[PDB]
RNA sequence: UAAGGUGAUAUGAACCGUUAUAACCGGCGAUUUCCGAAUGGGGAAACCCAGUGUGUUUCGACACACUAUCAUUAACUGAAUCCAUAGGUUAAUGAGGCGAACCGGGGGAACUGAAACAUCUAAGUACCCCGAGGAAAAGAAAUCAACCGAGAUUCCCCCAGUAGCGGCGAGCGAACGGGGAGCAGCCCAGAGCCUGAAUCAGUGUGUGUGUUAGUGGAAGCGUCUGGAAAGGCGCGCGAUACAGGGUGACAGCCCCGUACACAAAAAUGCACAUGCUGUGAGCUCGAUGAGUAGGGCGGGACACGUGGUAUCCUGUCUGAAUAUGGGGGGACCAUCCUCCAAGGCUAAAUACUCCUGACUGACCGAUAGUGAACCAGUACCGUGAGGGAAAGGCGAAAAGAACCCCGGCGAGGGGAGUGAAAAAGAACCUGAAACCGUGUACGUACAAGCAGUGGGAGCACGCUUAGGCGUGUGACUGCGUACC
RNA sequence: AGGACCGAACCGACUAAUGUUGAAAAAUUAGCGGAUGACUUGUGGCUGGGGGUGAAAGGCCAAUCAAACCGGGAGAUAGCU
RNA sequence: CGAAGGUGUGCUGUGAGGCAUGCUGGAGGUAUCAGAAGUGCGAAUGCUGACAUAAGUAACGAUAAAGCGGGUGAAAAGCCCGCUCGCCGGAAGACCAAGGGUUCCUGUCCAACGUUAAUCGGGGCAGGGUGAGUCGACCCCUAAGGCGAGGCCGAAAGGCG
């Protein structure tokens, strides 16, 4: 089942800038995913001027563990636990922490 | 010098080569002995 | 079930996307090169060479589908030889090879003990062989008891360290029978009556519930420290859910989950009900197995050894009785009880693992635990059976080495960047003993033994508020032949 | 003609020397010698554990052998160490 | 916001020990009282790992010996080019085979390898290369020997013919 989806805003739980959010740009087959503007790595790369010539550093995206990315509540600064259910393809969010519960 | 065992690739697989072993009673008991110490070939030879 | 995937090192192009084959998975059911049962024959670890039949064509060589062995069933053919049959051919079934451990049968020690050795003990072990089932094996009596009676067998605690056997040695070692686990008994030697009635398996279904593809399921925020917290604190709230595991330092409130609760293409276990097929509930009267039991001779198995040695297998010769008949009851005899052979079968309570599932250890942690956590039964040794290593852990994350330069458009390296840190640079955790460079103080170029222990000048160092304390070095001298 | 005299190829151990932690699992340098035989040899087979093979030393049997080698009974036993 | 481990220096008891305080670390620790042993290291002609001394001492694979000039290179006496010399010449040559296995060639590379120098190389790492009716094998027959039906011997592995 989802708990985050990259069609709305997400913020991370773990060590990473907690004053950033952003939405999912890939996912990978790792338990991991990597989120706009949140953190870059330098990344050197090998010059080989034959075969490569970068100009240098390259400066590149890194991804994160999917289990401490949360939903962005877009209401009190943070995440939240919302619930994702619909009747027909994709479940999307029912925000369960806007009813009463049972 | 001369030495007891030369180089013979034809003389090896007619006395422990694969089916010159398996034609064996013991021989191929001597190929269930390899699968029981996991030995990675049963041929030397080939 | 599901939106991110097209296995990984591996990226990119291309390619499904998100919408009725995206990937992933469950059911069943195809596809399955050559070696290999290997099944035409040959053979060699992945190779070689034929035949039978039909078709095609420059009738220069293509290329289907088939051909094993043994036993049985059928059909045609068929030698000496008429008929026949061996032999020959064709179609079909059964077996073949593989798979962990258990298991029936066969071959069968030595060591060890007897403080010495042969019988005896050890041992039907060890090892090898054959063969087979989901278990193998046993069974309801010519058995076992003792005048009381039992009423299958196996497994468990016992009976019992008793009987019996025993160089009357060393020691081997019961049965009867009790408590328990676990309880299915029948038929042929032969017919009817009864009516398909009890009970079990198989098979078309049904119902209840699991198994193989699942998704739902309550609560935590602020603030501070830190580069980063699952931490401190404030306290707040959940708990039939404070189990693992994962996530960036300790997560009941972040994720996969848990307690608690369901749902069904196809395949399928358990149990309740039912149809069908096969078996057939109950009543009654006959009838009781002759080449094998005895008997002489000899072995085997009996706890049991040549003894006064029964019994049951079994080699060989030989071979029986009828109710005032027969087997057995551990010599033999009688009396007596019990069974009545000479026909066939049997529950799982027991045994076990590659596998499936649940639970667990007062288990180890790179010389541990398996030799083997690591492209290990690899490298390597031997002709060969068979022997046989070294080697794990940067980091939270690849952010993994640009840029600035010396140099050979180098190795190696400084600065520098990344990062918490690379005095973490992949040769990377943090690292004591062993080993080797760096610096300072002392003794220091005329005298000979375990190099320590006392007494101790000079020099140099550190403590102390210092009041006979250590450290480094040491002239000279009282005592002095190590340790397992 | 030749179990003939000398002698290449071919074979090969007797003396001497070097080597001996080597180049070396037995060689090297020089010589004497075997060379139609009871010989030698290329290639492939066959002979196995108290068994082989031996004009026969208990020599040789893949460096091993009064009984080979590996794996098992086997962690057998040791009034001793 | 500094817990264990390892370890220095001082303190303290008849003693196994106990105690205070520094360095290193950054993850774990646990005061006390009751239950329980997988509970005390230097030796086993013991097992496995590490390192000194021996000692810069031995050796560099026989008894054919390459020189100089030029080159290439940061570097060369050993490599490329030139001239010259030397030894072997029944081998120190030519062809075939077993057995091995990418070794061939150009194109480069020089950490490791060849117990060196290495610019060379059967080394590193790439790229290219193996053209058959007639050659060696196969064909067809078959010796020694192995296998072996039907058949026989044997529990059987196995074996006779």
């Amino acid at each position: 089942a989802a708990k985050i989806r990259r069609d709305d805003e997400v913020i991370v739980l773990t060590g990473k800038d907690k004053g950033k959010r952003g939405k999912v740009k890939n996912v990978l087959s790792s338990g991991k995913v990597i989120v706009e503007g949140i953190n870059l790595v330098k990344k050197h790369q090998k010059p080989v001027p034959a075969l490569n010539q970068p100009g240098g550093i390259v400066e590149k995206e890194a991804a994160i563990q999917v289990s401490n990315v949360a939903i962005f509540n877009a209401a009190t600064g943070k995440a939240d636990r919302v619930g994702f259910r619909f009747e027909d393809g994709k479940k999307v969010r029912f925000f369960k922490s806007n009813s009463e519960t049972i | 010098m001369k030495r007891t065992f030369q180089p013979s690739v034809l003389k090896r697989n007619r006395s422990h080569g694969f089916r010159a072993r398996m034609a064996t009673k013991n021989g191929r008991q001597v190929l269930a002995r390899r699968r029981a110490k996991g030995r990675a070939r049963l041929t030397v030879s080939k």
